[PDB]
């Protein structure tokens, strides 16, 4: 009934209060181990999507039921990500990489969820020049640029999710953090 | 020269003079002393062009007295791309550092097609500052250099080592560079930026690295600036 | 008027060639090399230039938008595939990544068919603008798409065996002689194209 | 370079046996010849070992690795050195009851040196 | 000390230069990498 951390002097980092209110959604026997590790971030490992694709090792031998879970604040405090189950690395187009049971939400001091619908199974996807979340007609549920500086976020059928950021069609990334379960 | 001059100096404006051109100078000049007799010197060059090149020059700076001032900007031509030609040899004997243009660059359709690592400024130092300019300047310059030219080296070890041995610092060098050379020197023929602009967009490129990588910066302005 | 200044020995240390570089507009300069292997147009393309580029997309835009980027493009792969090439002699292509090998051998194919051409088949007697633009839309679009397909994770060691088809086709587009119907060239090199498109995707799988 | 297929070992009888049982030393059917020697402490003469490394190395290149107990390698200590080319691999290991032998690798050897 | 040929031909002998010295670097680095990685090896054969 409690979380830990693992990071190293920065300006910002994540609230304990945060993962505990999102960890009421996700498979179980993945809330049952709960410390949490800090597999990158954007203030003390640069701002490259390669840095971020490098440090993401699908490690999976150890773990493979584990949670990836991505974190980002917009432009104007607007906190928000998604929860995968497979590490993120550029893979040839044939399929989306991708297990129908990764949800989205928006998170505040006010948490909402998206759960997977199976009404399709669209951007889960994985690239070197971008990193989105379920799609469909209209672009994609997330998105972030190869630079790390951009995004959008709209509704899809894989989730039928709102629109997450304050600028709602498209923002900018002022800090990221990622987190292995 | 003597109109610029004359404004300056009896009216109190800061003026700019640019020239385009020395080398067909240089060729009017030997022309002249041909129709007289004086023996070619060096190159065929006249010797003495040493004494008339500084008149033409020299006639710059500010006045202890007037509140004008004045700044030149000559261009010249290597013929063949060789600095030991006697025209740039005395341009930069009189002349306060240079800036070069590179002939690669240009064939990668870089504009403007500018190499900074010969370049150089021997009176930045009195330029930047504060008020005069933000306070950032000086050391986002050298960091910039330095890195600048640690990824042309880490790109020329890549085809011999591969990639993976290369340290990850080499990677982000590298990636810095091509993000650098195709973003930040690359400015469209009519797109005009303040010094401000050009200092986020630096600053922005900086920001590939880890705050704490950045040794040249001082932790100051690592502290005041680096945020966002 | 289209002067013809002659080698004086030296490359460029003569007078009279800095004199006329010093106002002609145009140059296109001397390659040894190219002539010892009997490459026949031998123009040096790190020297040569010229400054009527700049207003020539005025004329390009109105019948040919692609030529200024695709031709800058072009450059840009040259050089690089040239510079790459300083280094690989002194140790040896050994060490190289995918996208190393794929510059490499589309400079090649680029200097060894686009460039190359004899000035005494019926065929390559006169190459009209829009066969050569055509032709250059094939190089730089199966260029592309290779690096597109190699960064997303695969041997391009594997692909090139399947490739090797639509690259002798590409190889010999060239043979295409003009003046059959100067839009039904068009459309086989449209055809080719997607075609192109088609086989890198089914093989790509 | 797949020719060398097989493993070979020169090695006492109990080693030989646990290697057999396990079973790497194949009894070629193709030449009804087999790459593996059960080594007689104090009969088989070094003649024998001498023939049959020149054997596995260069006729029968069909061994990979060509083991041999380090005590018994010693008593073929110059063959041991002489043969120093990488293709083929040559592993010694102790004898029955032998401790680990540093001196008696030539590989461990030639690494201690130019260290 | 060489086979003189005194035409003019400084631009040849300053790239000779040039091309001595980047080879000379590059072959440096790639003996220091190699033997970092000899060292490694060593040691893990060894235990």
């Amino acid at each position: 009934r409690l979380n830990g951390y693992l990071p190293s002097t920065k300006n910002k980092l994540l609230t304990p209060e945060m993962c505990d209110e999102i960890r009421t959604l996700m498979p179980t026997r993945i809330q049952l181990y709960t410390e949490w590790n800090l597999l990158y971030s954007l203030e003390q490992h640069g701002s490259s999507l390669h840095s971020l694709y490098s440090n993401v090792a699908p490690d999976s031998k150890e773990f493979r039921r584990v949670g990836y879970v991505l974190v980002i604040k917009d432009r104007k405090n607007g906190i928000f990500g998604a929860y995968s189950n497979e590490a993120f690395h550029p893979n040839e187009h044939r399929q989306y990489t991708g297990n129908g049971e990764c949800f989205l939400w928006k998170l505040d001091k006010r948490f909402s969820g998206y759960p997977y619908t199976g009404v399709n199974e669209f951007a889960i996807y994985c690239t070197s020049e971008f990193l989105s979340m379920g799609a469909g007609d209209g672009h994609y549920g997330l998105l972030c640029d190869d630079g790390l500086l951009h995004g959008v976020s709209n509704p899809c059928q894989t989730y039928g999710n709102e629109v997450l950021s304050k600028e709602g069609k498209k923002f900018s990334i002022v800090a990221l953090e990622v987190w292995r379960v | 020269l003597t109109t610029a001059e004359y404004l300056a100096y009896q009216t109190e404006r800061h003026v700019l003079t640019i020239l385009t051109d020395m080398s067909s100078y240089a060729d009017a000049l030997r022309e002249v002393s041909a129709a007289r007799e004086e023996v070619p010197g060096r190159r065929g060059y006249p010797g003495y062009m040493y004494t008339d090149l500084s008149t033409i020059y020299e006639r710059a700076g500010r006045v202890e007295g007037r509140n004008g001032s004045i700044t030149q900007i000559p261009i010249l031509t290597m013929p063949n791309d060789d600095i030991t030609h006697p025209i740039p040899d005395l341009t930069g004997y009189i002349t306060e550092g240079q800036i070069f243009v590179d002939r690669q660059l240009h064939n990668k359709g870089i504009y403007p097609p500018i190499n900074v690592l010969p370049s150089l400024s021997r009176l930045m130092k009195s330029a930047i500052g504060e008020g005069m300019t933000r306070k950032d300047h000086g050391d986002v310059s050298n960091q910039l250099y330095a890195k600048y030219a640690i990824g042309k080296d880490a790109a020329a070890m890549k085809a011999v080592v591969g990639e993976e041995a290369l340290s990850i610092e080499d990677k982000l060098s590298l990636e810095f560079l091509e993000k650098f050379e195709k973003t930040f020197i690359t400015q469209g023929a009519y797109e005009d930026r303040t010094v401000f602009e050009s200092l986020d967009q630096a600053w922005s490129l900086l920001r590939i690295y880890p705050k704490e990588m950045l040794n040249r910066i001082s932790p100051k302005i690592l502290d005041e600036f680096y945020d966002r | 008027i289209v002067a013809a200044v002659s080698p004086a020995g030296g490359d460029f240390s003569d007078p009279v060639t800095t004199a006329t570089l010093g106002i002609t507009q145009v140059f296109w300069g001397l390659d040894k090399k190219l002539a010892q292997r009997k490459h026949f147009p031998s123009i040096n393309t790190s020297v040569s230039y010229s400054k009527y580029t700049n207003v020539l997309n005025k004329f390009y835009d109105s019948n040919y938008p692609e030529f200024p980027v695709l031709r800058d493009r072009m450059k840009e792969i040259l050089s690089n595939a040239e510079e790459l090439e300083q280094v690989v002699q002194l140790v040896g292509k050994s060490a190289l990544s995918d996208s190393d090998k794929i510059t490499l051998d589309v400079a090649t194919l680029i200097k060894e068919d686009f460039l190359q051409q004899n000035g005494y088949s019926t065929y390559d007697a006169f190459c009209p603008i829009w066969k050569t633009f055509d032709m250059m839309r094939a190089f730089i679009s199966y260029h592309d798409e290779a690096q597109k397909a190699v960064a997303n994770g695969a041997n391009w060691s594997k692909l090139a065996d399947s490739t090797g088809d639509v690259k002798h086709a590409v190889s010999s587009s060239k043979f295409f002689e003009p003046s059959r119907g100067e839009k039904e060239v068009h459309g086989e090199f449209e055809k080719l194209l997607s075609t192109m498109q088609e086989r890198f995707a089914e093989s790509t799988d | 370079a797949e020719k060398r297929t097989l493993i070979a070992v020169i090695a006492d009888e109990d080693t030989t046996t646990g290697l057999l049982l396990a079973g790497i030393g194949q009894i070629t059917p193709e030449t009804q010849e087999k790459n593996f020697f059960v080594y007689q402490e104090g009969k088989t003469t070094k003649e024998e070992i001498t023939d049959k490394f020149n054997h596995f190395t260069e006729e029968r290149d069909d061994i990979a690795i060509l083991l041999i107990n380090q005590h018994i390698a010693e008593n073929i200590r110059a063959r041991v050195d002489s043969f120093t080319n990488a293709f083929p691999a040559i592993l010694e290991i102790p004898s029955k009851d032998h401790p680990y032998d540093p001196e008696k690798d030539s590989v461990l050897k030639r690494v201690r040196k130019l260290f | 000390e060489q086979v003189f040929p005194t035409r003019m031909t400084l631009g040849l002998m300053k790239t000779k230069l040039k091309g001595a010295n980047q080879g000379y670097s590059l072959l440096k680095r790639k003996s220091e990498a190699l033997t970092k990685r000899f060292r490694d090896i060593t040691k893990r054969i060894d235990d």
